[PDB]
């Protein structure tokens, strides 16, 4: 749910996932036929924000047909606990969320590559299983 | 002279006004505090969300293009949506597992973009002033009622709330002219 | 969030915390089964949700629904998620007898071909429009206060709140459908 | 682990792994010969919870041979912190156990499934 | 990264990633010609730690060409919380780091384990049908 | 009758915190604030290009 694609040609697009900072959002242009011509856009010269859930494009969409938006959280820490200080909930909260978010991108990334190959292996196993087994049962 | 405030924010002041109903002084920050500061925010947020959903002339959008995905044809249901309807007809729209569901066809397999009428949410600090005052008074009444029963502090908020309600309506009527004798002409 | 909706909010926990507020106590922070209050509150919330959902609204009734008989024996089961079973535009005689569909007109429980009726199913709490959720929470809070802890000042306010929410639900209901009475009429 | 297979043709089944909420359990009937014959059951209409570790099925078997149970952790917060409340150890335990469960499932599940398919072949 | 490649016929090597315990690091010998043997060593009589960033071996063979070193975190709470104790900062920090790691471990070795198990199953099916 | 003018580098109009009401003289109006800029609901944009005339009310000191 952290990776989405929309057809190209419009002027506005929607954001459909939570984030901790505005620098964790990536926008890129996709060419389906040849994937060696992809480009990445930079905030300020290509797109701008109206509200926390919508943007507008400012460049020419020529030779491109998909637009992709995905979330990429960093790895550096956010809160730094130190001895002799008061404990507050926001730090407990911010730290908890950071971890849950990363784990989510990790799972969403890995499942995509895993599932098809697992399915192929299972189908081949079942086919060999029943074919050989009942065929040889009938033969002997 | 004059009153020039120091480091003014539209949320801290609202919390301070909601605290003044009990009779406790103000604060300087929100990162850490006692229970009351953690008890007012829930009520304020709930009241804001409730009031914003009635539907006014500056919220309702009559044309919005929702578009499907490309891999699996479906439409998501973000938690910032409040009302989903079609303008000049009857509609059957509902949420089932975080997706848009059409009861008439009993499916979630939209193929082409759809135009609907919806009302989205806005942060508290960009509404007009009268709405903010009305919301603050409404929240203060409940906060006083559910934690500290005082008769003198009561019996006044009701009188203020009635006047604020009247002002809200009279403001709303001037935004749209609403002339009934439109599209009527012949010799 | 200070300026927007908080991230990844839990609806049931918020409902329980709101119900506890009427008594005058702070949050519970876990929603665990060890505490006494949570177990008492959850049953009341579930019962109120089920009662309110069964009145019949424009997004519940499914005019065209298909039920199919079993193969080995010609019967149809009566699942515990059904709320109302009726025919579209005529009188109906349907009831439950030993976990099966019964027809009083024929006095039998045997069906040989699929039939079409209308019914109303149940939905999870967190998948309802906002005004309904607020109305349900207020109604549950009133009962919880009345049955376990008598407070005279928390009352006399929930009544007005309930009346206002009922009104708002009514305007919401009358808006989804247009209901033009002058349809089907026309001639020179 | 986080996945298990049992022979079909029984009334009761065991839950062995750990979970944080009762709505995180998935049950599915699998047919060995036909890969696309799978169906996913649903709680209340098919099975009910006898106790925190026992499930009772209310459906009739047929062209199926193995019952499969696995885990899928959600997205929503289990613990939400607020100033002025009592704090204990179990809260801090669960707050980390959630993310650990998510990562463990996402890393292991498919690999274990491939393992069982491999030796079944 | 998480996986490291090293040629054999050497005395000393190093470590190129952080870890939480000495038991997490796993070292095994690799023979490219024979994927099937791929003997795995163990602590004490085969390798020993002097410098936390250095590895110093005890025994060597001459039938192997390359060496494998990779990380593998365990799915258990390193830190324990209990009533009456004291909450420091080191434990609070070390708590979340555990999850931020497992993520990369999955990200790397999940896919390339899938290949091995898949083509092993396929070859099993093939030689099962043939023989 | 008051006149508001857009910016040069970009095409936007600021929303000062001293404004109280914004309306059009003799017709229906759709104006609001979204992120510190003037928003027109009819067009769904914030890209005013030429000066406009509106009806507003400003604040004054107590004295």
């Amino acid at each position: 749910s952290t990776i989405t694609q929309f057809p190209s040609g419009n002027t506005q697009y929607r954001i459909e996932f939570d984030y901790l900072a505005r620098t964790f959002v990536v926008v890129t242009l996709v060419n389906s036929s040849n994937p060696t011509l992809n480009r990445v856009l930079e905030v300020g010269r290509d797109y701008r924000f109206l509200n926390p859930t919508m943007i507008e494009m400012l460049v020419d969409q020529s030779g491109f047909d998909i637009v992709r938006i995905h979330r990429q959280t960093g790895t550096d820490l956010v809160v730094d606990f130190r001895n002799g200080s008061v404990l507050t909930a926001s730090d407990l909260t911010n730290s908890e969320l950071q971890a849950i978010h990363i784990a989510e991108e990790g799972r969403d990334q890995t499942v995509d590559l895993a599932k098809e190959y697992a399915d192929a292996a299972g189908s081949s196993a079942g086919n060999a299983k029943d074919s050989e087994d009942e065929a040889r049962r009938i033969a002997e | 002279a004059q009153y020039i405030p120091l480091n003014a924010n539209d949320d801290l002041d609202a919390i301070n006004d909601m605290l003044a109903a009990i009779g406790e002084p103000a604060v300087l920050q929100l990162d850490e505090g006692n229970a009351d500061v953690s008890n007012a925010q829930r009520i304020l947020h709930r009241v804001n969300r409730q009031v914003q959903a009635k539907g006014w002339n500056f919220n309702i959008n009559e044309a919005a293009v929702l578009t499907p995905d490309v891999q699996d044809n479906r439409i998501r249901f973000l938690p910032s949506y409040l009302r989903v309807m079609t303008a000049g007809a009857t509609s059957y729209y509902s949420n089932m597992g975080g997706y848009l569901y059409d009861l008439s066809t009993q499916s979630t397999t939209f193929t082409d973009p759809i135009t609907v009428e919806l009302v989205e949410m806005k942060p508290f600090s960009e509404m007009p002033v009268v709405f903010r005052d009305y919301i603050v008074t409404k929240a203060s009444r409940e906060f006083n009622a559910k934690f500290f029963g005082s008769p003198e502090s009561e019996l006044y908020l009701r009188e203020q709330e009635a006047e604020l309600y009247q002002q809200v309506m009279e403001y709303e009527m001037d935004t749209g002219r609403y002339n009934m004798m439109s599209d009527i002409g012949r010799d």
